[PDB]
Order: structure tokens, then C-alpha cells, then sequence
């Protein structure tokens, strides 16, 4: 015995429409995770500049102690 | 309560409670048992890995998929992947909720009945109901008429239905699918040198398939084309470096789908198909379903295929109809979104079947009035 | 990125929507003119056949004054 | 980029194109159902006055009939 | 339809080479069930009517309930979509065209021909169904001789063999007088 649908009213072609509805919903999220994804990064960079400085500070401290070294071993 | 809207599916099951846009965990349905020793003690290396897990240690695993075309061969492995979605990606014990399964047109009623037995004895749900896979994914449309090829990862099946009722004699369901076009890249791949055998290397030329075929507007052109230039050549990176370029074999994969002659099976392709299950339908329904073509499954994500199609037809159907071509961007969960619609309406909540009538009429009350 | 794609998207869906009410109004306009242009053709026959009638009501009325003289 | 642009563009522009040939397929649509109404308005009229004209026509033949009789 | 039945069980055949083999299971294994109700509700009890059958390989197979359910379809033209009545009114609509004084002689000589009334046990439904439509005094008598798949060829033989129809052939001169259209003239 096949399956006979029982009584029912409605609805046809409006859940799809509110459900396509909230696209801008989802576009305006989608870009605002993208501008402050992009600006909370970002600021990596000034740390790895903060990085670089750090380096150069301690590799001009490294070339001066190993000429204090090579001048006071050298006998 | 809510309700479970699972979706077996055949090479990702999709999942989700009914009333949302999409479904919660999707995940491929693959169970593999490892295959080598193991020589590290108290690791807790299990004996099957199932789902999103064995995708990531399967350099070590023999993947093996428990649907092969639709149907159902292998139903310990089916039973493990429904327990796992159940416990682990959903998180809700069955005891509490309805569930409503997908399954293909003109399956063996077998398959269905040991299903709902399986979910009444094992899971012990409190009702479930099985719906065909290609009106859920006309109900997403938001339509109520039109003719849908669902070309899904294991069977494509073409269902015409008009003004809700659905025309049983002109269900045209064809078993070319997604697995047999990644078999038959696999082999032409070898053309080229590249040679990819074993199981778990499937899945490393199912990826080249979806990242980088498409379906060609012109068949004979691009060949033409592809012959002479070097405009097409895209290359891409293995999981371990030494990338690979493909040349031709970028369009002649999904043509398959409209030459089934080139996987040595006789049927048309998926263009002529569905005229033929539109001729099949009476004289006056025919302009309804042209103008409202739907496009649905996983399979029909190729760049370019909602063209060649229409094309396809406006070849073959007569020059006065408008032909169009409906391929939502949401086309890989359509059917999933259509069932969340379906088990969230009113008037569909009394056609469950509700434990108590199982009790009384057994696994068989499946093809009955409870459909 | 992601969002561009999905106002890509967007940006054609309107498009399409766009485009299937002009191919129907252009339907409708067509078949109205051809009704139109119809019931105009309609129209001049029946002008020609009420100028017919209006003819044989001629003749039969240069009848009866013959008749009265016979 | 620079594709992205005026791809963009293009596809706002066919979507204003579409709109307003849809706006003119239904300005016509409304002048050709004005004038099929007028028309079949008037052409009623025009049957009625032809019937009017044809029983004329009978009556002025059925008396040089009598009258050739007489 | 029967192609299209068997999947129920598991058996696909899709190859147009294939389609012979449905053929053939169809002449060897079905039959028309007398009752149709009955015959449904006995072969989802017992077992008695599972009928197995060894492809042209290997691998055989058991048709069930399929085997009274594809020819059937005779009787019942909605179980391929199609809208008409089944040969069993047919036939009766067929007669009652017919004038009011040779129903009786139409009902008594009703002739079965052609391959696909082989079926073991039409001979028996469709009289059943004749009688229930018609006039409850006429006699229903349904002529099945052993020989009627080549009937129409025997018919063909004794035609060709008389002497009184000797002269109706489609002369070739005629042809070349009149064309092709000669046919649908008095040479019918
Ligand atoms: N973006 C894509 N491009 C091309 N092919 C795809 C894409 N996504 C999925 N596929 C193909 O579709 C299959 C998934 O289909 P799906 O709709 O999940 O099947 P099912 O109906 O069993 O859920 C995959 O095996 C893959 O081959
Ligand atoms: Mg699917």
C-alpha cells in the first residue's frame, strides 16, 4: 500500500526565500572576520620588527665580545 | 523534541539537527582497519578507525567504503559509522530522537527493511522515516514541480515530479557516479606516469579530481585546443612534494558523465537521460519541466556543467520551449537542507513510524502506508 | 578571500532574477501585440462585411421604388 | 585587482539592462491590452449596428418580394 | 516492467544485450495468476512459488511474487503509467461497438492469437473477466489453439494458398502506373 500524504495547507517558495534572505547577513560577517582578522595580525609584523631589533642589538653585542675574547686570549 | 535528519549518503554523511541551514558534522563515511604489525606497546592504537579519522592516518589503513551504489554491502561497517555519528559528532544519545534517512530511488527493499531494523533494534531510536533522496532536494529549491538529477558520489538517479505528484514510471536511475569518475581518472592518469594503486591513494585523485577538473563546453574544441597549446596545463603539489601536471586529462575526466561509453558502459549520459525521463511524462507537463530543470548532488559541482547541460538540451528538446538550468550554489547539502524543511513542517509530523507500529508489523511496515 | 566570493555570488543571482523577468515580460508584451494586432484585422473584416451589408440593403432598397412603379 | 572590477560592473550593468528592457516589455504589454480593450469595445458596437443593417436588409427584401408577387 | 521489477531484489540488468535475458526469464518462469488479490497475499506467506532460474553464467537467481506480477500488467495497464483498460475490457468495449445482433456470436468466438497470450493461464482470467462484464445468459468461450504463436503465419499460408484470392496481388505493371499510393487503393 503506497504511502498517501495526509491533509495538509501549505507553504511553497517562502522558507527559501528568507533562508536566501540573510546572504548579506553572511557577507557582512564574512568581511568584518576579515578586517579585524587582517588588523589583529598584522601587528606581527611590528613584533617581528621588535624581533629584528632585538637580533641586531645582540649580534653587535656578540661581534664586540668576541673581539674582547680574541683580544684577551691571544697572548 | 528535535529531530535527527541523517543522511547516508555514499562518501560523505552529512548530518545535523532539523531546522538549520546546514548540517552539523560531515564527514566521510570510511572505515579502515590498519594493515601493518605495530611494534609501539600501549600506543591505544584502536582496531577500526571510522570516519574524519581514518582520512588522517590513512598512509597505514585499508579504507573501504560499506555503501557501494546505494545499496548497503557491508552492514557491520554501516552499523560502526551510524554509532560514531551518532556518539561522537552529534553528541545525542537516539533514545531521544527521531530520525529520517535518505535513500536512493529503486533500491532493494532489503537494504530499507534491515535499516529500519537496525535503527529500531540497535539505536533503539523512537520513530524514523526513510524519504527519497531527490524530492528532499526539490523541497530545498523551494519549488513544487520540475524533474531533478541528483548525480550524487554513488548512483545518479533523474526524478520528475509534478505539482508534488511524482511519476513513478519515469524514474531513470543510472549507476555512472562520482567513484567511477575517480576510477577512471585514476587510469588515465597513468598516462602520464603517474601511478596511484593503492586505496588510500584514492583519495589523493579524488582531490586532484575536485580541485581541478572541469567539465568542457565543447568537447571537441578543447581537444583541439589542449593539443597545440600549454594554456591548460595546471599543476599540483602531492602530499609529499613532486608536483604533478595535468594536461588533457583535466575535461576528460567529467565527460564521462556525457559519454558513458568511456567506462565501457552503454547508456547515455546524464544529457540524455533526462530528456528521455522527460518524454517519458505525459504531453502537457513537458514545458513545466524544462523550464524548471534542477540540478542537485555532489557531482554536479564541476565549473561549467550547468552550461554544457543546457546546451545538451536546448540540442535535443524542441526549438520553442525555454530551457533553464536551476544550479544553486548550495547544490552538495541540498538534499540535506530540503530534508531539514521536510522534518520541520507541521503536517509531516504524524507520518513517522512509531515504534509501537513496528511492534506490530515488523521490519515490513517500511513499504506500507508509512512509506 | 571568502566574503568577495559570496557578494560574487550575489552580484549574478540578482542578475539571473533580472533576466527571467525580462525574457517573460518580453513574452507577455509579444503575445499581447500579436492579440492586438489580431482583434485589429478583426475589426477591418467586420468593417468590410457591415459595408457588404450595407450594399445588398442599397440594392434592396433601389427595389422597392422599381416595385412601386410596377 | 583589476578583473574583479570591472567584472563586477558588467554584471550591475546587464542587471540594470535586464530591468529596464522588463520595464519596457511591460510598458507595451499595458498599451497593447488598452487597445485590444478598445478595440473589442467599439467592435461590439460595430456587430450590433451590422445586425441592425441585416434585418434591414431582410425587411426591404421581404417587401419587393410581396410586391413582385402582388 | 519486469526489467524493472527485478530490482527489488537485487538484480540489475541495464545492457540492451541484457534485456534478452529478462526476456527469457519471462517466457520460461511467468504465468497469470487467476486471482490476483489471492496470488499476492499467498506469495508473501509461504514459499511455494519461488521459481529459481541459472543465468547465462552462473549466479542463480529466485524470482518470488515477480512472476504473476509482470504479466499483469495485461490486465491492469496502470502499473506502467499507461492510462487505458487491460485486454480483458478491451475486448468487451471492443464488442459492445459492435450491432446489437452479432454480440452474441462475438461472445461466443472470441479468438486468442499472437505470442504474448502464451502465458499459462490467460486462457482462464481473461474468461473470468469476460463473464463478470458481460450479460449473465451469454456464453463466454475463449478460442486458444496450441499454435498460436505462428497463427497469424498459418493464416498467412491458407490466404496465400487459395485460388479465389489469386488475383489481388499488386500487379508490378499497376505499380508502375500509379506509384507507390497504389496500395491504399482498391488493391488494399
Ligand atoms: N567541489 C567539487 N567539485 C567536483 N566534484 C566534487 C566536489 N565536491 C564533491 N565532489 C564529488 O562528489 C562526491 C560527494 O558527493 P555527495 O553529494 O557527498 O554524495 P552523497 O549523495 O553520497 O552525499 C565526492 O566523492 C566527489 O567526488
Ligand atoms: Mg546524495
Amino acid at each position: 500500500v503506497p504511502p498517501k500524504i495526509p491533509d495538509g495547507e501549505r507553504v511553497d517558495f517562502d522558507d527559501i526565500h528568507r533562508k536566501r534572505m540573510k546572504d548579506l547577513n553572511e557577507l557582512q560577517t564574512l568581511i568584518e572576520a576579515h578586517f579585524e582578522n587582517r588588523k589583529k595580525e598584522e601587528e606581527l609584523v611590528s613584533l617581528k620588527d621588535r624581533i629584528e631589533k632585538r637580533r641586531a642589538e645582540r649580534a653587535e653585542q656578540q661581534r664586540i665580545r668576541t673581539e674582547r675574547e680574541k683580544e684577551r686570549q691571544t697572548r | 523534541t528535535t529531530a535527527l535528519v541523517c543522511d547516508n549518503g555514499s562518501g560523505l554523511v552529512k548530518a545535523g539537527f532539523a531546522g538549520d541551514d546546514a548540517p552539523r558534522a560531515v564527514f566521510p563515511s570510511i572505515v579502515g582497519r590498519p594493515r601493518h604489525q605495530g611494534v609501539m606497546v600501549g600506543m591505544g592504537q584502536k582496531d577500526s578507525y571510522v570516519g574524519d579519522e581514518a582520512q588522517s592516518k590513512r598512509g597505514i589503513l585499508t579504507l573501504k567504503y560499506p555503501i557501494e551504489h546505494g545499496i548497503i554491502t557491508n552492514w557491520d561497517d554501516m552499523e560502526k559509522i551510524w554509532h560514531h555519528t551518532f556518539y561522537n559528532e552529534l553528541r545525542v544519545a537516539p533514545e531521544e530522537h527521531p530520525t529520517l534517512l535518505t535513500e536512493a530511488p529503486l533500491n532493494p527493499k532489503a537494504n530499507r527493511e534491515k535499516m529500519t531494523q537496525i535503527m529500531f533494534e540497535t539505536f533503539n531510536v523512537p520513530a524514523m522515516y526513510v524519504a527519497i533522496q531527490a524530492v528532499l532536494s526539490l523541497y530545498a529549491s523551494g519549488r513544487t514541480t520540475g524533474i531533478v538529477l541528483d548525480s550524487g558520489d554513488g548512483v545518479t538517479h533523474n526524478v520528475p515530479i509534478y505539482e508534488g505528484y511524482a511519476l513513478p514510471h519515469a524514474i531513470m536511475r543510472l549507476d555512472l557516479a562520482g567513484r567511477d569518475l575517480t576510477d577512471y581518472l585514476m587510469k588515465i592518469l597513468t598516462e602520464r606516469g603517474y601511478s596511484f594503486v593503492t586505496t588510500a591513494e584514492r583519495e589523493i585523485v579524488r582531490d586532484i579530481k575536485e580541485k581541478l577538473c572541469y567539465v568542457a563546453l565543447d568537447f571537441e574544441n578543447e581537444m583541439a585546443t589542449a593539443a597545440s597549446s600549454s594554456s591548460l596545463e595546471k599543476s599540483y603539489e602531492l602530499p609529499d612534494g613532486q608536483v604533478i601536471t595535468i594536461g588533457n586529462e583535466r575535461f576528460r575526466c567529467p565527460e564521462t558523465l556525457f559519454q558513458p561509453s568511456f567506462i565501457g558502459m552503454e547508456s547515455a549520459g546524464i544529457h540524455e537521460t533526462t530528456y528521455n525521463s522527460i518524454m517519458k511524462c505525459d504531453i502537457d507537463i513537458r514545458k513545466d519541466l524544462y523550464a524548471n530543470n534542477v540540478l542537485s548532488g555532489g557531482t554536479t559541482m564541476y565549473p561549467g556543467i550547468a552550461d554544457r547541460m543546457q546546451k545538451e538540451i536546448t540540442a535535443l528538446a524542441p526549438s520553442t520551449m525555454k530551457i533553464k538550468i536551476i544550479a544553486p550554489p548550495e547544490r552538495k547539502y541540498s538534499v540535506w537542507i530540503g530534508g531539514s524543511i521536510l522534518a520541520s513542517l507541521s503536517t509531516f509530523q504524524q507520518m513517522w513510524i512509531s515504534k509501537q507500529e513496528y511492534d506490530e508489523a515488523g521490519p515490513s511496515i517500511v513499504h506500507r502506508k508509512c512509506f | 578571500m571568502d566574503a568577495i566570493k559570496k557578494k560574487m555570488q550575489m552580484l549574478k543571482l540578482d542578475k539571473e532574477n533580472a533576466l527571467d523577468r525580462a525574457e517573460q515580460a518580453e513574452a507577455d508584451k509579444k503575445a499581447a501585440e500579436d492579440r492586438s494586432k489580431r482583434l485589429e484585422d478583426e475589426l477591418v473584416s467586420l468593417q468590410k462585411k457591415l459595408k457588404a451589408t450595407e450594399d445588398e440593403l442599397d440594392k434592396y432598397s433601389e427595389a422597392p421604388k422599381d416595385a412601386q412603379e410596377k
